[PDB]
DNA sequence: TCGTAGCTGAGGCCTCAGCTACGT
DNA sequence: TCGTAGCTGAGGCCTCAGCTACGTT
């Protein structure tokens, strides 16, 4: 049960550069990807064959450029993310629970 | 693949879009992705989707289910194809031996019986319990006997009164009907997948309805439910609904390991379905 | 309950209100009463509907029949509560006997290569086509002696040259299996409006193989197009072949258009399999 | 599980769009470096942290410089897994501030 | 409270920028936060570093060491204020009492006899060892150069913590200061000495430098103390501390280090 | 081993070549024969420096003092092998007679008091200055009857005003303060140099009691500044105060720069105190 | 050849609304 | 009232080299 964190930070100095990266998070989004914070992404990910499968797809969409960057967190620890300043993402996308209503 | 139940009951549209599912109401917008999804339930009239998004909730196998006006659940999408080749299964299913078909329906009864006995012996009914066992041991091929029946009559009178029937027309009843559909659609789809056709029944066929074949292999998760109604007894039919939620959340005992019973009903079904075909010679156990 | 069967294929809105369908949107907006509704079928991905009419499509019991992005069928709405006649249908097709298959599967081989000839006859090949007419003529149940593909390969060869083969990649048989696909999903359609399943054809994969047999004899029509327009590039034949859905063609002694002469052709069809009927339904080009 | 050298990484989004805003930036960021973090990235700061007491001194730190602007945000992320961060692209920052050995050589 | 001990052997320039310390070498370049920072071994002669990092130094109360050419350590920095305020450790240093005094230099000396006993029984002279713990009821080689530097490792470490409790370190507890600035640092790392013989034993086979780099084990191994696995230079600071208030009469009961 | 006390206070770059110390500064350059060297006392913090050389400090047995930017001196550096002579110091400074501390203190403090009154007379104040001296010749061992505080009042009333007290937060007393921080740094600065310890006055919190004891008698060296400058912001009297660094004042016969006296003063008060001399020196102004 | 604090402007990083071209 | 992919330009986020003012209540 846990929380891949994909950090890059990419070159935008030429037009391959850029269509590199819109290509990227394309990729990222479409993997289901959420945006906690600019450059910062994050996908929850269900157990270890999810993420050897993942690792594998973003491996196959590497735009070869910049730093990129994963960690795996446990989904304790990312629920546990101090705000120091500004409120929390409600997404249902961004919590782990198993049942979901859209408006009880 | 997935894991979440994303109930839905605000007036609001459901869309697609970049493998997610996108829900838009008036106050707030919720995108969540498909490969997440588990379940879909659509609780309410006063929402609108498209055949785009209806398409992808097929191809990532996710159950669907409708409701009327009172919430209440009347159907579900049922996929007609898929694993492919599904083709294979299907002939191999129209050449189930009368024979087999017995035994597997009986060990799965028995096996019913078995966990209407626990459940009856969990609430200190140590005899009535005992009695059932007596019953499940005087089983012959396709219950000649109907031991399921007066098994069923004795359960449910310790548990809930002997003023107490199956039918009709009180909150226990209604609750116990809608655990059951959620069982149901659950086996009827991992029925689908494993290239089988949920109208065929091992005892009755289709003689009776569209899926007697889930309603033949949810028969020994059915006190699941009943265990879930017999501790919410006392309450209004609508906690009793969200309290059976619980199926989708909760862990359950099943060869061994702790699993979730989406999960469960997978192994068993197309652990199941291979001793059908003669792949195999146990039937799986459901215990609670 | 009802007789119609509505087919949805425009970018548009299903609601409901006072016992009707409510279809729009402009150009075309259209009511149409539940009771005279047997079966909605949803061709595209275009389409958007409200809870409200499925809750009701449910109670009237109403056949609803999805379909993805190629316009085949992939699923329907399974009532909890009560049951559509197709439902029948399905424990007929069970007993499909293995002798009528064969019959039924013949006879529309037969239709087929007929149709090959006449296509050959009308290419000025008075020879070649009445050469598949013995074949015809020798065909036994099941055809185990193969006079079908004999026929077929004969047929491409006088049409396109010794030199084609239909397994080769080029323009004409690109455009060959676009209409064939074209045909395909029509016929997919109608057999599970019927309340048959698809995936099995007369003679044994595909999730299709019954539409692959019963849309044999129409396999012709996109042959001629082709034909006629063998030295387009590939767009052009892709849009000569849409032809198939706004020509008419001779079936049962009036013009008709395709999917209506495929809606009475397969139900017909599906009689005779049951064993309701004696006699498959004809078409001939 | 363990923390024993736990990171703490430390991710902000803050606005530019007055100067009061930007100076506000500008002493929280030095207020990082001064407390010895290390940008691994843009809007990302990790430090490492040798125990759980150290860990709720630094934050209670923080609350006090705190800029309240923004989206600041932190999360602990264990020795193992730190270490363990995949490289996609790009490549390893190797200073000595960076591992967590006791003895350090400056040439050995 | 910080851990590294950072030593450093090429030409380079050290300086402070914020609470780092920065290192700048050819083509190596290297900032370290001094919080991190327990000791800095200035191993080489080709540094420069400036009195800006070593008032910050002091400031985060860091062992700083120099070394001669042949690098073997010459001396340390002493900061003359250790607390605040030192002065009342002072006024309360010079009221140690003569009694006093005796009663915990004897306490300590017998831990450093009972220490030697028990490294000696450790390899196997369960009777040499034996003969200690009777006396306790009562040249020029590679061995005494790392038994020296080792020594001298344990020597600055206590003088650090004795300043730092607002002690003087030139006042021992038997020789107040007659032979050396740092008796008492002297006298309080009695107890450990062994830990340096352990080591030197160990590799009293290999060459000298080879010596210097098994001894740095000090900063890094952990040590049983008060029934918990310690770093030495924490073990350092609580014996120190604790020693300190028995000597001005707050306690009774000298802590204790067995090896 | 050597003589000379060098002190260092300009941004700078210390080395070691044959022997020498050398000193590197923008335009300032110099090499002093380490065998001269008795102290080496780094003022500031904008001083760099080498190992080599440090090595060199502590083989030729060199006192190696350092500051904080403030220029108050925070420790010096700790020779393993040997050490020192203002190591012998400490062991005297410790045996200070409670006697010897009364009569050295009480005769510096009456030196205040003078310099108090000469200051008073050069504001021709004739008279409220010879009333100090009635106090100062009233004065006993360690000023029990506190002639000393009696002596301040007065003296600051007359200066500058009878509103005025030295508690009071104005520029005033902020110059004045900064000045005897000054007077304290240097006299810290000496007495370390000496081999005593600041932090224990002879009268009895702060780190530097003794410092701050031992700089009484030349406090009027800023009252003087400070009044000159009573109507000027702070910042001018701030930069006014300099002038104690190169100003010359009227010490043993000879008119000598301050730092110069304050070593002076210092070394041969700190032999009085170790009954190496009688007769505390005097400074006047 | 020592530091700090505080601001600026050059220059690269990053997202998003809005548009075009497209699709059995 | 169905989807996709790809680019642009407006506008906000983020760092760093380089400059000025300052330096013992
Ligand atoms: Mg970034
Ligand atoms: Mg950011």
């Amino acid at each position: 049960y846990m929380r891949l964190l994909l950090m890059f930070d990419m070159p935008t100095d030429t037009a391959s550069d850029r269509k590199a990266y819109r290509k990227f998070r394309k990729f990222l989004i479409n993997e289901g990807f959420i945006m906690h914070q600019f450059s910062v992404y994050s996908k929850i990910l269900l157990n270890d064959t999810a993420n050897k499968a993942m690792l594998a797809r973003l491996k196959q969409n590497n735009p070869q450029r910049g730093l990129i960057t994963l960690l795996n967190v446990t989904e304790k620890q990312f629920s546990r993310m101090i705000y120091l300043h500004g409120e929390q993402d409600n997404r249902v996308a961004n919590s782990d629970e198993r049942i979901v209503f859209l408006g009880e | 693949m997935g894991w979440r139940t994303v109930v839905v009951n605000k007036h609001s549209k459901l869309s697609y879009k970049n493998n997610h599912l996108v829900f838009k109401a008036i106050d707030h917008q919720e995108l969540i992705h498909l490969s997440e999804i588990d379940v879909l339930l659509l609780e309410t009239t006063d929402i609108s989707l498209t055949t785009m998004l209806l398409k992808r909730l097929i191809d990532e196998k996710i159950l669907v289910l409708f409701c009327d006006d009172k919430r209440l659940p009347i159907g579900k999408i049922l996929p007609f194809y898929g694993r492919h080749d599904s083709s294979l299964q299907l002939t191999r299913q129209l050449a189930w031996t009368e024979e087999r078909k017995g035994q597997v329906w009986t060990a799965i009864i028995a096996q019913k019986i078995t966990n209407q006995s626990l459940h009856l012996a969990q609430r200190d009914y140590g005899q009535k319990a005992a009695a059932l066992l007596a019953m499940r041991a005087e089983l012959r091929l396709f219950d000649p006997a109907n031991r399921e029946g007066h098994a069923a009559r004795s359960y449910f009178n310790t548990l809930f009164g002997n003023d107490f029937t199956r039918e009709q027309e009180n909150d226990i009843n209604a609750g116990l009907n809608y655990g059951y559909t959620l069982l149901l659609s659950i086996f009827a789809r991992e029925l689908v997948q494993t290239g089988c056709f949920t109208q065929l029944g091992l005892k009755h066929a289709n003689q009776f309805n569209d899926f007697n074949l889930a309603s033949d292999l949810m028969e020994p998760f059915r006190p699941l439910v009943d265990q879930i109604i017999y501790e919410n007894r006392k309450e209004a039919f609508p906690i009793m609904k969200r309290k059976l939620f619980a199926l989708f959340m909760n862990t359950y005992m099943y060869k061994k390991k702790q699993m979730f019973l989406t999960n469960i009903a997978t192994d068993y079904t197309k652990h199941v379905v291979k001793v059908l075909n003669q792949e195999e010679e146990g039937v799986p156990e459901f215990g609670i």
